[PDB]
């Protein structure tokens, strides 16, 4: 699941939490079997204008 | 004392009926022994321990 987020919404990601992003859009089950990829890209997407 | 093996029976059973219905208000390490205060107390992740 490919995706964009803020730096201080990456804790919504966890399964069992809270939040705006992690509660309307996204949410993780339970019983979720897997690994959470993450990095910075302020210098690819991020714009000057 | 005629009839104190019946008595002695009768009561072993009620007080053994008493302490099965008393455990339930035992915490046995728990934050309370109700659990509607502790499935609306907590969230869905902290309060299944």
């Amino acid at each position: 699941d490919s995706f964009v987020i803020r730096g201080d919404e990456v804790r919504q990601i966890a399964p069992g939490q809270t939040g705006k992003i992690a509660d309307y859009n996204y949410k993780l089950p339970d019983d979720f079997t897997g690994c959470v990829i993450a990095w910075n890209s302020n210098n690819l997407d991020s714009k000057v204008g | 004392s005629a009839l104190g093996k019946l008595q002695d029976v009768v009561n072993q059973n009620a007080q053994a009926l008493n302490t099965l219905v008393k455990q339930l208000s035992s915490n046995f390490g728990a934050i309370s022994s109700v659990l509607n205060d502790i499935l609306s107390r907590l969230d869905k992740v902290e309060a299944e321990v």
